[PDB]
RNA sequence: UAAUUGCGAUAACGAACGAGACCUUAACCUACUAAAUAGUGGUGCUAGCAUUUGCUGGUUAUCCACUUCUUAGAGGGACUAUCGGUUUCAAGCCGAUGGAAGUUUGAGGCAAUAACAGGUCUGUGAUGCCCUUAGACGUUCUGGGCCGCACGCGCGCUACACUGACGGAGCCAGCGAGUCUAACCUUGGCCGAGAGGUCUUGGUAAUCUUGUGAAACUCCGUCGUGCUGGGGAUAGAGCAUUGUAAUUAUUGCUCUUCAACGAGGAAUUCCUAGUAAGCGCAAGUCAUCAGCUUGCGUUGAUUACGUCCCUGCCCUUUGUACACACC
């Protein structure tokens, strides 16, 4: 069978999974291309693991990844997680943990959420206020 | 004569060993299962002010009733149906057995 | 006390009612600031549409159409192009 | 009302209840109500055993001069309850080691 | 969407409807000016008289105010559907009208007199200077008065 | 205008009357081994450069 | 090497596909295209009121070849936005049914899309390979 | 720089901008430094970020903000007036258009100027409004360097932002300009203008 | 704030006076061995017994 | 035929409403709470009692 | 210490409630058990492009395999773990390392003795006393009123704009609710600008409404520094629904009308990170009616990281003519 592995990038309410597989260096989002990430502002953050480090490694590995739930940025933040992802895990299953080790070196030396997911979830909204700290007005008279 | 048995409770211990003895039961004949397959939870909540004539601080608090759902896939002759069916009964458990 | 006597409930009927230059841009293009634009945006090495109405009192609209037109024109060379926000230089060979 | 509730926390106590509390609201004796307590042994108020351990009841009983409110909270013996936790939470029962000789001649023992 | 000399043709304001029309600014934007005609309106029957958006109305020429005049006064002729009016069933006629300038002016005085004369509660509302679609007049819009 | 820098060794508590103000121990410099006490208004660790618009002055305490 | 609506902007794809539409002429146009609104929601005709048909169209073709099938509430539900109730904060209000469904039922006459099984419209065979067809135009056009 | 292809395109600009060395789009972290010996430590420059977006932990301590670029810390403050409360996404794009306009403007590195411009608009002294018997006195009190970055970007986002309210100059290019007169130590800059204040001010209640 | 309180304090010496030859430093090791030689309700408070109970281990070691 | 949700919420109330009522008129006979007994085609409710010949 | 949390001291020892401990919820699991009411992948059939070998899809009776995402249940995992400074060198504090999480891991539930002459007999068939009890204060029927407006005050919703308005595009969540012998959630089709009307459909519900295709947001356009395309308050005319009945307009929709407001005085509110704030969604009441509330999610900041100056809290000492107790 081909060679592949299954990951996901989460961030919120977001998640995306990204299949991973040895081919000819497709990234189809969705089944668009990854030139077509909306924000375009996010779209160079998309492009951060490739672009720190070296698109040799993505030289002939076929990746897609599907993404559902959250909002755009958070989509956007999935995405970047869900395939640096797989490039590790890639990495470290099909080629050797020399790999997989400067491959984490690099991605830690510029960002740790990249393998790491987002530890902040959201607060539950308290009564009495309309956010989870905030309350209503005090009135005394 | 395919049936899914799904069982609903509100105490998971009861319906989770009835469930656990209902698939044992079933294994040990033999019939073709699919698991005790398992739906989401679901809490039934209702919001509520504590004070009941309108005074003190405006307070909210909410009650929680979490309803607990599971189905087991089998197909398997009348005669083992009957007693797959009757065998195990306990209280707070719902069931009902359906056709295909 | 608190309890207002009824002359001072009535004096809320006396208590009455009291209580406590425009730009002159261009918006119409004429020969005039033709020739003038088209003599300073040879210069301005940061020209947009708010440069445009402030060095030449021009109306917005006649900043975007004259962005367009010079563009095309290539005396201006865009940086940046946005729906909102446009950024030109002077496409000199200097810079 | 003292001679009921004394009678009902010693009828508990002599069941094997861990604690029992009996509390009566209301005019009692003169017009103005009053609350008193007959607690006894020990009880808890805060922690979530209080969902598996106090059995609480209250009841009106309606009299002549108005109404009197009755609490009854019995904590009954953790050990005795047949399901659920078997004590409380904070209960850490250290199993006494069995004492062991020291051997001092190595040997083997054979099949 | 060009630049072009403008010649002498540009007058800077005129007159339409007795009232006074900026140029400088949009047609659409210049025929809001008229009381009776909002933004719908005033596009709509810009639309209709074909003149060019773009175009502002101090530069446009007599004809093509006067067709968007007479659009104005007469939209059913010109395929202007009914609901698109703000007089879509007269008072005391089954007709369909558009009431512009001093005479929308004069038509919601004669309203408000017939309500007043028939002694209906908005009349009599409106006679006493009050709130008269049933809002609540006992914490808003005191300094009116 | 001159002025002067100095990197604090050590922080000596908060003091101020809402404690909005911080005593630190700075030391030129340039012109080592004078080691004065002062007042910041902001966050500080050990370590940091400050640049003083007078060196000698001196707050042991504010109000 | 294979061209898909999937593989080029969307925004651009749509303004060629809609200008494609107004060259070719055969998109049956609606009778008060010029004259009212795309939903109650919004209070303007759209702004290039000749060609903003054309732009609905192609961004309806483009989403239902995206989808698997979408109906007449669905594209309301997509095309509508937020509404002010006057002072009372925004509501989201969907798009007009009437240029919703007419959109979809000139389609159809064109043949862009056919009306599929399990309700609502699913793209066609010819205007599929049409819309990979212009997909492909575009990425001629870009270089 | 080598052009490695792919079966799904990536742009030979792309590749050869940040492939090679951890750039920015246009602009690069490299040969950039900061004039103040108190401010080497709290800019944080010197440092590849590539976009000024970050969802990066930098309130967990009171010193872990040191940590953040400074260019996120500007689009931080862009959108702090009510209404543009989040935003972030207009934020970073009125900060791109900002650095446009500064390398149209100039030669030198946006991310130069920006770090000029606070270095110039740093509060060294300030004046408590501390408390007393009856009459408020102020103090002059020193300015720790992280509390010096912080009222600088502090001044230069609200004088941008003062600048472009109702008018027709935009965020972009008014905070751009602002960011010049930064660097230069203009008096018409509202940064350095009221840190001259404030400084003044606690020099005559020393 | 991280004190430990009376009752897994408590808990931790009488483990300790009297299964000493049997415990050893190893968090992990106390940890596993303590659910078979202790009866406690819950995983936390068995954690934090653990934890106590080799922290005076080391205590010990040290003397 | 209901939902599962009206189901169970309909057994709650009835559960208090035999409750209630067994409080209600078999308070002398010391009455200590109930239990529901669902099997298909057959329910009972066992009470607990303290005079259950006098509840007999 | 967050703690009467403990270390210790000790005429007190031994205890109890409280805090803690506990429980729920949100975060980690390539580990277990699995899953046509959640999926993914491959091979079938088929669409389009490539024409090609590959790309994106449609189709569940194409079957097969798996549980990564999704659901669960059983568990593990965090115990300040490890290191280094620091403290009768203890309790513990701080920095670094790892780790999903290292502020009680985050947020809540429960929550002590004593008390208020706090609120409620307009929830109760829970009642004492008093009153009324048949042209009753019981009940019912009809129509008004609880909204009435010279004014004042308290929650709030919109704004005063280019970090914008408007028009087109991209367009992605979660919490949860829903009818059957009674009418709910309603997809799809058709008509109508629109509200809406009509014929059907799936769902007693992870299966259908609903990927609630939400908004804010992004991109392309128009404007233009001003009472302007901001604001739509007040009014007129008309169009439908809910409801026996809308008028003292329920609400929705169309056109027209376009008032104050130019960042708001003395004062005052809330708040430490997914929190403030913005933005909507679900549900509650409901035949219809949200600007309200309970929750949910999207976008998502600077400043804190301390103190007793203002308002106060807890402990000890102290003085007292205070005890209904500084009012």
């Amino acid at each position: 069978a081909v060679p592949s592995v299954q990951t996901f990038g989460k961030k919120k309410s977001a998640t995306a999974v990204a299949h991973v597989k040895a081919g000819k260096g497709l990234i189809k989002v969705n089944g668009s291309p990854i030139t077509l990430v909306e924000p375009e502002i996010l779209r160079f953050k998309v492009y951060e693991p490739l672009l720190l480090v070296g698109l040799d490694k993505f030289s002939n590995i076929d990746i897609r990844v599907r993404v559902t739930g959250g909002g755009h940025v958070s989509q956007v933040y999935a995405i970047r997680q869900a395939i640096a992802k797989g490039l590790v895990a890639y990495h470290q299953k099909y080629v050797d943990e020399q790999s997989k080790n400067e491959l984490k070196k690099a991605f830690t030396s510029y960002d740790r959420t990249l393998l790491i997911a987002d530890s902040r979830r959201p607060e539950p909204k308290k009564f009495g206020g309309k956010g989870a700290r905030s309350r209503f007005q005090k009135s005394y008279r | 004569i395919k049936i899914r048995i799904t069982l609903t409770s509100t105490k998971v211990k009861q319906l989770e060993n009835v469930s656990s003895n209902i698939v044992k039961n079933a294994e040990q004949h033999n019939l073709v299962k699919k698991g005790p397959v398992r739906l989401p939870t679901k809490v039934l909540k209702i919001s509520t002010r504590k004070t009941p004539n309108g005074e003190g601080s405006k307070t909210w608090e909410t009650y929680e009733m979490r309803i607990h759902k599971r189905y087991i896939d089998l197909e398997a002759p009348v005669q083992i149906v009957k007693r797959i069916t009757q065998i195990t009964i306990e209280p707070g458990v719902d069931v009902e057995v359906v056709v295909a | 006390l608190s309890k207002a006597a009824k002359a001072a409930a009535a004096l809320a009927g006396g208590k009455k009612s009291k209580k406590k230059d425009r730009a002159q841009h261009a918006v119409i293009l004429d020969q005039e600031k033709y020739d003038r634009i088209l003599k300073e945006v040879p210069t301005y090495r940061y020209v947009s549409v708010s440069v445009l109405v402030d060095r030449l009192k021009i109306g917005g609209s006649l900043a975007r159409i004259a962005l367009r037109h010079l563009e095309k024109e290539g005396i201006i060379k865009p940086i940046s192009k946005h729906s909102k926000q446009a950024i030109y230089t002077r496409a000199t060979a200097s810079e | 009302i003292r001679r009921a509730a004394y009678g009902v926390v010693r009828y508990v106590m002599e069941s094997g209840a861990k604690g029992c509390e009996v509390v009566v609201s209301g005019k009692l004796r003169a017009a103005r109500a009053k609350a008193m307590k007959f607690a006894d042994g020990f009880l808890i108020h805060s922690g979530q055993p209080v969902n598996d351990f106090i059995d609480t009841a209250t009841r009106h009983v309606l009299m002549r001069q108005g109404v009197l409110g009755i609490k009854v909270k019995i904590m009954r013996d953790p050990a005795k309850s047949r399901t659920g936790p078997k004590a409380l939470p904070d209960a850490v029962t250290i199993i006494e080691p069995k004492e062991e000789e020291p051997i001092l001649a190595p040997s083997v023992k054979d099949y | 969407s060009l630049v072009v000399q403008e010649q002498g043709s540009f007058q800077h304001i005129l007159r339409l409807l007795n009232t006074n029309v900026d140029g400088n600014i949009k047609i659409v934007y210049a025929l809001t000016t008229i009381k009776g005609v909002g933004r719908r309106y005033s596009n709509l029957v810009c639309k209709k008289a074909d003149v060019d958006l773009h175009k502002r109305a101090g530069e446009l020429t007599q004809e093509e105010l006067e067709r968007i005049v007479q659009i104005m006064q007469n939209p059913t002729h010109y395929k202007i559907p009914a609901w698109f009016l703000n007089r879509q069933n007269d008072i005391t006629d089954g007709k369909d009208y558009h009431t512009l300038a001093n005479n929308v002016e004069s038509k919601l005085r004669d309203d408000l007199e017939r309500l007043k004369k028939i002694r209906a509660h908005r009349g009599i509302r409106h006679f006493w200077g009050l709130r008269v679609r049933g809002q609540h007049t006992k914490t808003t819009g005191r300094r009116r008065a | 205008t001159p002025v002067t820098l100095a990197k604090v060794i050590k922080v000596l508590g908060r003091t101020g009357s809402r404690g909005g103000v911080t005593q630190v121990r700075v030391e030129f410099l340039e012109d080592t081994s004078r080691t004065i006490v002062r007042n910041v208004k902001g966050p500080v660790r050990e370590n940091d450069i400050l640049v003083l618009m007078e060196s000698e002055r001196e707050a042991r305490r504010l109000r | 090497p294979g061209v898909s609506v999937r593989d080029v902007a969307a925004q651009d794809f749509i303004n060629a596909y809609a200008s494609f539409l107004q060259r070719q002429g055969k998109l049956e146009v609606p009778g008060y295209v010029d004259i009212v609104k795309t939903s109650s929601g919004n209070e303007m005709p759209p702004q290039d009121a000749e060609g903003w048909f054309y732009k609905r169209a192609a961004s309806v073709a483009r989403h239902i070849y995206m989808r698997k099938q979408v109906g007449v509430g669905k594209l309301n539900k997509l095309y509508g936005g937020a509404k002010s109730r006057g002072v009372r904060p925004y509501k989201h209000i969907d798009a007009s049914g009437s240029i919703n469904r007419k959109v979809l039922q000139a389609l159809e006459k064109i043949g862009i899309v056919e009306i599929s099984p399990k309700g609502g419209r699913r793209i066609s065979e010819n205007g599929q390979r049409d819309l990979d067809r212009i997909a492909a135009q575009t990425l001629e056009e870009d270089e | 720089f080598t052009p490695v292809v792919l079966a799904t395109p990536i742009p030979e600009e792309v590749q050869q901008a940040q492939t090679e060395i951890k750039l920015f789009n246009k602009w690069s972290f490299e040969e950039v430094e900061v004039k103040d010996a108190s401010l080497v430590d709290y800019v944080q420059v010197r440092q590849p970020i590539f976009v000024a977006h970050t969802a990066g932990r930098y309130a967990n301590k009171r010193f872990r903000k040191a940590q953040c670029p400074i260019i996120e810390r500007l689009t931080n403050s862009l959108m702090m007036n009510g209404r543009n409360n989040g935003k972030k996404l207009k934020a970073v794009r009125i900060i791109k258009h900002t650095l446009d306009i500064i390398n149209v403007l100039t030669d030198q590195n946006p991310i130069q100027v920006v770090v000029d411009a606070i270095t110039n608009t740093g509060p060294r002294e300030d004046t408590t409004r501390v408390g007393g018997g009856g009459a408020a006195r102020r103090q002059a009190v020193d300015v720790s360097p992280l509390r010096r970055v912080n009222q600088a970007i502090a001044l230069l986002t609200i004088g941008a932002r003062e600048a472009a309210f109702r008018n027709i100059k935009t965020i972009a290019e008014t905070l751009a300009e602002e960011l010049i007169n930064a660097a230069k130590g203009s008096s018409t800059s509202y940064a350095i203008k009221k840190k001259d204040e404030l400084e003044r001010v606690a020099k005559s209640n020393r | 704030g991280r004190v430990r309180t009376k009752t897994v304090k408590r808990a931790s010496k009488a483990l300790i006076e009297r299964y000493y030859p049997k415990l050893t430093l190893d968090f992990q090791t106390n940890k596993r061995l303590c659910d078979e030689i202790a009866t406690i309700q819950s995983k936390r408070l068995r954690n934090k017994i653990a934890g106590y109970t080799t922290h005076l281990m080391k205590r010990i070691q040290k003397g | 035929l209901i939902s599962k949700k009206r189901k169970l919420v309909a057994d709650g109330v009835f559960y208090a409403e035999l409750n209630e009522f067994f409080t209600r008129e078999l308070a002398e006979e010391g009455y200590s709470g109930v239990e529901v007994r669902v099997t298909p085609t057959k329910t009972e409710v066992i009470i607990r009692a303290t005079r259950t010949q006098d509840v007999l």
